[PDB]
């Protein structure tokens, strides 16, 4: 009924996880009711009353909304928060906690759409976690890495080159300037290059390049498997050859996977790089899924070093669930999606990861709206250039750090980033000959 | 169409990219870590980067550590004095590197590393 | 007193605490003798962190009614100090070494507050009460 | 009764066990009763009689208490020595032996205080323990280290460092002329700085400092932990870095576990440095707990290479159970707190760890008092002073070797001491700017 | 503030700090072995130092041991012939570093080493 699950007084207690759902009700159904059905549906709803719940007293395991209000989001939705206590959830379990909350109560008929937006997760609970297995400030001391965003390359054509090929592309951009390369997330191991190898001559360019240069390379190997004895191998060959970053795609691998993965790398001194490959399945829609930051969120419980975070050329919810990647504390902040004060009490946080047709014209951009914690990837923005990977690696570190001078100077990014990149231009025939293509 | 040198332009992490830095550049960077309230501090090293000859494990290396020159210059606020002891240290150590880094006690960490002197 | 004896410092839910029955030397005040229990069970390097957030602090000094020359000090301990899931760390971080202070003239721990998000890193009892009957 | 248990006549056996305790009977309890109460409220006392005692000879099991008189220790004071048979410990289990001795007599409720002060370990108990991992002699041999007393420092802060800025501050201590740096005891693995990241600077600090200055170098990684698994996951990883010393808290681990990372060590060539973390919990009180020299012979026998030892500046104690920590045959000596004359026939002594306020101006006294076979350990002594951790290293280092020429010249450590350092000062502009500020 | 010197000071344990000993404290440190009765003896060696070519496990490095200088001095009485013995060592290896080691019957260890002489 309303008054057992719809209960607006109700005042949350500090262990309890709370959720932030936009519900779309259907036709007819009144905002308490489908609060209420929310809050019941991903609890202790029952359509038939059974005589069990007289050996319990299950007001202590059930879900409350405790306020729903009309959003200015679309037709007829509402923001339903819902208050889960703490006793639900297996301890360290992510796997858990999404089938609590988000298990069942998406299929409810009486709500025509349904997103879960937020989730205030309590120190109690992600406690129980390990987290990341280094974190953005270890990383940045184990690669010796400080003042600057890092930067990356992903490998192109994405499938269709050999194993050798592969790691000869890998070494050219890593001898520029760049601090990483990276496996497509669809790389795993594959008849047109099977995973061994790669890592052999993965490893053969992550070392003549760091060689070459004396600065610190790595090259994201993923570990994605169906397996997960087969991701363990791979990991452990990665630590065989005592490289520095391995990767994995934590959505389609899964949470149970990816835990275990985090766990070994921490185990390992393996630095992991998260993609979050098939996030659009479920976090593109306004009306109905799951917001990317309750994925970042979980991410960071489970555990990963990087994830990749979008591009920003929307940028206020970008900046949002960032913070919750990165920082400690983040304050209450709707307008950037942020739906609960957040207080992750020590766990480390995650570098998030800039990609999609970012080019060295964005560098301003990018570098003044995520600051030195980050780390941007680029894709044909250091292939296509015209002299090849090397002196395309060499663009965007020049890029990089003529941005970085110029912010460190307190000069203006937003207004002064092109002035910038074409005072780079005169002293850099690399970085000039990508701004004449870009 | 330019090929990307394979000698003598090794690196040093952030900013070792850009052209050598006049002294009034080099102020301007010593300036953006008194204005964040970071401490700065100097390393030299004889030996410009690094390598891997105890270990092999994932996340071992050397050379990471350079050594100290001094003591963090707590609560400096005169960035000159700063250029002061950089130039005390290419005066003692000619052929060292020197590089220039930060701590900050809020975040509880090193920040900061930039090259500022390289031997001949 | 010192940067340790912080009588309206609000405790936190996280804060591991510890209620000690101290009994200080000749000539050493309760305050100072409670300052003195939050700094030897806790704390140029020092530049290169926040000690505020790593300090045990004495928050609380009471007389022990009926016994001249004891108190009862009361100590906050942020949680990032200790060990998830060990007790042997725990031990160690509260009674490994202020019991040997000189300004100590007794020194006992009578209680501590285990807060839930402490507590929730160990496993605890096996089965327990109700899992065993 | 009485004549049971107090057998005043009784001529000790050279396998038994003996003890010494300082008894505080109840007002009104005679010394003999209080005596006869120790031994059997420690070993075959009972309430009421069974009749499974007619089915054995108990009087073969019993303790003995064989002697008891007055102590000038305080009211109403005794010293009561008891015996026990060889056949009522475990082998090898330090745990055993405390259980059997301390485990229920301390609560008994005719006595009002009670304190162990020592134990006669016979030989044919101390040869079921392997003992120390290596001993004092093998710990030279293998570091190379002769003629002087060895030199750590305790990093500090306690907590709050990274794990790289922790080993910053071991590698200016190592570099300077000090042997070791040392894990603080509360050091295990904690959100501020996980075990993993500290053992890796702390090996690369090692190896710096090593090839730097020729020397051998060691930093004591504190294997402590809330599990036995990880205690041995901890010394594991120590053994694939090659370094040649870890840590443990034995009395907070306890000795169970202290024991198996013992046979670690001795399995895998690792020294092993033993902190006494909570000792004072039970050894301050004169009046109640166990003195120190009993914890220091159960380290002896459980296994540790060095144990913290406190400071000198009550000394005569202090060198009692130094010499029950490092000699083969220690002469009873009750001025020194050596109650019983003991002899560990070839089980490898202890390395003694001074520390606690100990600056360069202690290095006369610390030099006679303690001798060649030592650690002085510094806090404040070395990263306080003026010009940072290796000029800090390096007056304590040229303080102690001016103090061991000046000894070895056959000159009076406890009368010129000033003069030694102020001499020293002349030629050591790091000692001369440690003895300004101390 | 002086920085502490990262090169030109490589050090052989006990007594390597202090400065170079003349030749009435090196007697010194002779006549105390023989009032010790332990058993002055040289060693030598064109390395100076510690390396860990053959093995990384725990305890183990190379370069520990040096090489014996003819025998142990049973029965010396004179600390003058100890010295004799240093000079027919550096005449013969003016490029190796000496240095006198201690044995004691009694104990059933070496005890001593400090360096005697290096190459310049």
């Amino acid at each position: 009924y309303k008054l057992t699950y719809y209960t607006p007084e109700y005042e949350t207690k500090d262990t309890d996880i709370l959720a932030a759902f936009r519900v779309t009700p259907q036709p007819g159904v009144p905002p308490e009711e489908a609060g209420a059905a929310v809050a019941a549906e991903s609890s202790t709803g029952t359509w038939t009353t059974v005589w069990t719940d007289g050996l319990t007293s299950l007001d202590r395991y059930k879900g409350r909304c405790y306020h729903i209000e009309p959003v200015v989001g679309e037709d007829n939705q509402y923001i339903a928060y819902v208050a889960y206590p703490l006793d639900l959830f297996e301890e360290g379990s992510v796997t858990n906690m999404f089938t609590s909350i988000v298990g069942n109560v998406f299929g409810f008929k009486a709500l025509r759409a349904l997103r879960l937006e937020d989730l205030r997760i309590p120190p109690t609970y992600s406690k129980t976690f390990q987290g990341p297995p280094h974190g953005i400030q270890v990383e940045r001391d184990k690669l010796n890495k400080y003042g600057r965003p890092l930067l990356g390359c992903t490998i192109k054509p994405k499938l269709g080159l050999s194993a050798k090929n592969y790691g000869r592309a890998c070494y050219e951009c890593l001898r520029g300037g760049l601090d990483f390369t990276k496996d497509d997330e669809n790389v795993n191991s594959q008849p047109f290059m099977r995973w061994r190898d790669r890592f052999v001559f993965c490893a053969e360019a992550i070392y003549k390049s760091q060689a070459e240069t004396g600065e610190i390379k790595g090259h994201y190997l993923n570990a994605t498997a169906g397996t997960c004895e087969e991701m363990i191998k791979r990991a452990v060959f990665a630590r065989e050859l005592g490289v520095p970053i391995v990767m994995h795609d934590y959505l389609t691998g899964g949470f149970t996977a990816n835990t275990s993965l985090a766990h070994y790398c921490r185990d390992n001194g393996l630095l992991l790089h998260i993609h979050r490959a098939m996030h659009a399945v479920i976090d593109r829609q306004k009306n109905h899924g799951m917001h990317f930051r309750v994925l970042a969120k979980a991410l960071r419980m489970s555990g990963g070093d990087h994830i990749h975070a979008g591009t920003v050329v929307e940028r206020e919810m970008t900046l949002g669930f960032v913070d919750l990647l990165r920082d400690d504390f983040i304050e209450k902040d709707r307008a950037r999606g942020i739906f609960f004060t957040q207080d992750w009490v020590s766990m480390p946080g995650v570098i998030p990861v800039a990609s999609g047709g970012i080019h060295v014209w964005h560098m301003p951009a990018l570098t003044e709206i995520f600051g030195d914690d980050s780390v941007l990837q680029f894709g044909g923005g250091t292939l296509g250039h015209p002299w090849g990977n090397a002196p395309g690696a060499a663009a965007n570190r020049v890029a990089l750090e003529a941005c970085v001078q110029a912010r460190n100077e307190g000069r203006d990014l937003a207004r002064e980033g092109n002035e910038i990149i074409r005072s780079a231009c005169k002293w850099s025939p690399e970085l000039a000959a990508a701004c004449e293509i870009w | 169409m330019q090929v990307w040198p394979i000698e003598g332009i090794k690196k040093f992490e952030t900013l070792s990219y850009l052209p050598p830095l006049t002294v009034e550049d080099l102020l301007k960077q010593i300036e953006y870590l008194l204005r964040s309230k970071w401490v700065p501090c100097l390393e030299f090293s004889k030996v410009g980067f690094v390598y891997r000859e105890n270990h092999r494990s994932p996340g071992y290396y050397d050379g990471r550590y350079w050594t100290m020159w001094k003591l963090p210059m707590f609560g400096c606020t005169d960035a000159t004095q700063v250029l002061k002891e950089l130039e005390e240290a290419k005066k003692a150590y000619p052929d060292a590197f020197v590089r220039i880094i930060g701590f900050d006690n809020v975040r509880q960490v090193q920040l900061i590393s930039f090259i500022a002197y390289k031997p001949p």
